[PDB]
């Protein structure tokens, strides 16, 4: 759970590169596959 | 057979055209799990 975020998977370092007021990302044909860490602002890959 | 190569490597829209119907819908099918068919969401989790 990721500030209201709710999901299940795998977490892992990422290498992209949000704009600094975007907080998750998403895919075509729309799920959530990157996250933004609240505390540390990484930003991490969620794979199922 | 000089010239089928010149005209290729410069058609296969039948082969392009089952690739796209495929992916169109695919992806049709995932758009739909983001509508509610009269819910009040579209998440069990809400
Ligand atoms: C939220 O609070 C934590 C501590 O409660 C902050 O963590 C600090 O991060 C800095 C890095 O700039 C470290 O030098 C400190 O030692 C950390 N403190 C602790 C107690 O670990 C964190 O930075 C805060 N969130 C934000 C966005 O600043």
């Amino acid at each position: 759970n990721f500030n209201g975020l709710t999901g299940t998977g795998v977490l892992t370092e990422s290498n992209k590169k949000f704009l600094p007021f975007q907080q998750f990302g998403r895919d075509i044909a729309d799920t959530t596959d990157a996250v933004r860490d609240p505390q540390t602002l990484e930003i991490l890959d969620i794979t199922p | 057979i000089g010239k089928i190569q010149d005209s290729l490597s410069s058609a296969l829209g039948k082969l392009q055209d089952v690739v796209n119907h495929n992916a169109q819908a695919l992806n049709t099918l995932v758009k739909q799990l983001s509508s509610k068919f009269g819910a009040i969401s579209s998440v069990l989790n809400d």
